[PDB]
């Protein structure tokens, strides 16, 4: 689970990896079930006021 | 050794300059000329030279050299800012509700980081904003032979930076996270470059007068003549040697850009602040991956399968660990901010007393007698070009602190007494210029029979 | 990792990274092993095998 | 201990920084002459 | 102090080397005034150097020359008193 | 582990602050050697 914007990616996941993770313990991209597609995760915007 | 058992390096009897420090005076390095191995040796402190002390000999230089040295000072660092609630407890009301029960712990951290960020702009403002007006240089560069084009801005460039500070920006090299943001500085690089252009133009066209009051134009050879008069060399030195001095100054300025472009690690003092901030931020990010005891380090996974009545302890462990890590980061940044503020105060002092004045404090604006200084902006700091007077070649002269005339003892109004061995001359102290000793450059006091080590000569009274 | 090699006899020098094929849920204990070769028949004496 | 992350790499780094700077302090205070000067054998300093 | 993970590293400059530095600085001062801080060390008779330092406060050199014996005696005495002061007052090295 | 680690952090922090103080003193000592030893200071009560 998580929140963010989901975008087409050109990161060639090799047949064995199912989800990539950042330098912190949070996902950066995933593979969709039922269609087996690579999907980029970018955190959706935030900032101070 | 006295520092421990060292294995791998051959001990060499002879001494060299220190390259890689070991401790207790031993250093090591890679020779490559004699030894293609690693040698270790006792340091040499420098060359031995006895000085020719005697009770009756002086050494007065016959030439000089004008040297430009460079000094790099940090002024500010990146104004970072981090939010507790997202950093520790990202997008989870369930953990934020129990973060609230820690009270003010990290309204306090936000306050501290905001204080640092506000202080960085004050650092830059105090260093650079020393001029009430923006001064400009005239279109025609008739500076009596002095070439300043290496430090004045070039109109042909998209950014109005001089070649040297362009080189600096090209030599020092500087993402989206959870809760970490970087605030832009208040003064952009264009604005800081405009400040340094104002300072340089004011210096060139008005000496130090623009630091005290209204800027008063003076011709540049005349200004430099005054600064020579400042360190004890009569202006005729500059006027008779102006062409040589201008060529020498131009060559020294030209050498600076080549030195900066060819010798790395020159801007290490400025690269270190960005390296340290980057390292602290990287560590603060990497601390988010630590369990601290949690069944899982990622928040939503422990929340998603464990009912709150017992997932609360699991969340609490993570909360305390991350909060403590953030606190450590903030404290480290407070100490480093104190250090950078000390450096920025030193940079403000140096601008005041080397750029806006001519300093009598030895080795404060570079080695040698200080003439004048040029600021150049650098990313997150300032570079000073210190122009100094250095003696070059000396001769040994016999001396005496007084002269007898018809029983009367004369002392120098200015300078010292010297001789070739046949005839006695008075000269100023930093540049060999003999003159016949007259009643109008020495003064009378006492009689011969009191001072020790005095010589007989004739002194000429212009009236007869 | 399968690589066409030109070096004379031994392992090459170029760095190459192996990537997984399979993860079999065998769950047995393994302490010894032996490779399986493919041998031709050059000749047949009547009883030797 | 491994589960606390880099708390110890940080402390070792900070103490190493302090220790390295302690040598820079002495180098900057005392290493202000490029060559070692020596006093003459005879001490004729005019009474000093 | 140093039994359970605490260790003390040796300083880079040994005391003989620091004493050699201060001997260099003091010898340069005695034999060459302030000239060796700016450029090449220029030998200068020490009474003459003190005369110019006096001149650096607005007292004409003729002062030092007319009473050099007295000034040198007084300076020797003042240096000697430092030894006794350090040897007799405790807490002098408190900082 | 928690107690000893936090004790070590306290020690390192106070050492950092004390090192900053010693650095300020060392910078003052370098300034004093320059301006009093290598020169003559016209600056009152700085060199005695
Ligand atoms: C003063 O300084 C400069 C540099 O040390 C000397 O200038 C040189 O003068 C000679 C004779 O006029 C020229 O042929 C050289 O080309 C000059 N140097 C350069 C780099 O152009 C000058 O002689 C010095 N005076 C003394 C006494 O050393
Ligand atoms: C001012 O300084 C610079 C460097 O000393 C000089 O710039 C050179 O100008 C000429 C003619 O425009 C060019 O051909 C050169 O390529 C420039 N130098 C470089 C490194 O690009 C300029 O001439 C100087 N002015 C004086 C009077 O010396
Ligand atoms: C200044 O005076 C002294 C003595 O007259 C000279 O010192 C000598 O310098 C050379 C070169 O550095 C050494 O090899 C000698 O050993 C020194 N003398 C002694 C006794 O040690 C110095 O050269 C003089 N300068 C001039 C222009 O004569
Ligand atoms: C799920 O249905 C889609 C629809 O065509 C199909 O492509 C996919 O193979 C199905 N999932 C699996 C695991 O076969
Ligand atoms: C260093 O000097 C000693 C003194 O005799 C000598 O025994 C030794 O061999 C020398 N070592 C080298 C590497 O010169
Ligand atoms: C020193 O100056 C005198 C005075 O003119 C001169 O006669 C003498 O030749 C000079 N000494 C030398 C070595 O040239
Ligand atoms: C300098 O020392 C010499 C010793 O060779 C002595 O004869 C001479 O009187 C001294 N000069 C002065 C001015 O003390
Ligand atoms: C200087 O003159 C006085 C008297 O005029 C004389 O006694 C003394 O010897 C002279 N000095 C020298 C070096 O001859």
């Amino acid at each position: 689970t998580g929140t963010g914007v989901l975008t087409e990616s050109n990161k060639k996941f090799l047949p064995f990896q199912q989800f990539g993770r950042d330098i912190a313990d949070t996902t950066d991209a995933v593979r969709d079930p039922q269609t087996l597609e690579i999907l980029d995760i970018t955190p959706c915007s935030f900032g101070g006021v | 050794t006295r520092a421990g058992c060292l294995i791998g390096a051959e001990h060499v009897n002879n001494s060299y300059e220190c390259d890689i420090p070991i401790g207790a005076g031993i250093c090591a390095s890679y020779q490559t000329q004699t030894s293609q191995s690693i040698i270790a040796y006792t340091m040499s402190l420098g060359a031995e030279n006895s000085v020719a002390y005697s009770n009756n000999s002086i050494a007065i230089p016959t030439n000089f050299t004008i040297s430009v040295t460079t000094e790099i000072l940090p002024v500010s660092m990146t104004k970072t800012s981090v939010d507790c609630t997202m950093y520790i407890c990202g997008d989870s009301t369930e953990c934020s509700n129990l973060l609230l029960q820690y009270g003010s712990f990290c309204t306090q951290l936000n306050r501290a980081l905001t204080g640092i960020a506000v202080e960085q702009d004050k650092n830059t403002q105090e260093v650079f904003a020393q001029v009430k007006q923006i001064y400009k240089t005239p279109p025609i560069k008739d500076f009596g032979g002095f070439n300043f084009s290496q430090i004045l801005p070039d109109p042909s460039k998209p950014s109005k930076r001089s070649p040297i500070e362009d080189l600096l920006f090209n030599k020092v090299t500087l993402q989206k996270f959870n809760g970490l943001t970087v605030l832009p500085p208040l003064l952009t690089d264009e604005m800081i470059a405009q400040y340094t252009s104002a300072l340089l133009a004011g210096t060139i066209t008005s000496g130090w007068t623009f630091g005290a009051g209204p800027a008063l134009q003076i011709p540049f050879p005349m200004q430099m003549a005054y600064r020579f008069n400042g360190i004890g060399v009569t202006q005729n030195v500059l006027y008779e040697n102006q062409k040589l001095i201008a060529n020498q100054f131009n060559s020294a300025i030209g050498k600076i850009q080549d030195s900066l472009s060819s010798t790395p690690s020159a801007l290490g003092k400025l690269q270190d602040v960005v390296n340290q901030n980057a390292q602290a931020l990287n560590t603060l990010v990497k601390q988010l991956s630590s369990n601290f005891g949690a069944i899982s380090s990622v928040l939503n996974d422990i929340l998603s399968r464990l009912d709150p009545p017992e997932a609360e302890v699991q969340i609490d462990r993570l909360i305390t660990g991350r909060l403590q890590s953030l606190q450590t980061y903030v404290t480290q940044q407070l100490i480093r901010a104190a250090e950078i503020r000390a450096s920025a105060n030193l940079a403000a002092t140096k601008m005041s007393e080397c750029v806006l004045g001519q300093s009598k404090r030895v080795d404060f604006c570079g080695k040698g007698y200080h003439l004048m200084s040029f600021p150049q902006s650098a990313p997150h700091g300032v570079v000073f070009l210190h122009v100094t007077y250095v003696p070059a070649q000396e001769k040994n002269f016999t001396t005496a602190p007084a002269i007898c005339h018809d029983g009367k003892a004369h002392f120098p109004r200015e300078g010292v007494f010297v001789s070739n061995g046949t005839h006695w001359f008075v000269t100023q102290r930093n540049f060999y210029e003999p003159q016949i000793i007259t009643t109008d450059n020495t003064f009378v006091s006492g009689n011969c029979d009191v001072v020790i080590g005095i010589v007989n000569n004739t002194v000429y009274d212009p009236l007869q | 990792k399968h690589t066409p090699i030109n070096l004379v006899r031994d392992l090459p020098q170029g760095f190459s990274a192996l990537e997984p094929l399979v993860d079999l849920p065998i769950g047995i204990n393994i302490t010894r092993f032996q490779t399986l070769l493919a041998l031709h028949r050059s000749y047949l004496t009547p009883g030797d095998s």
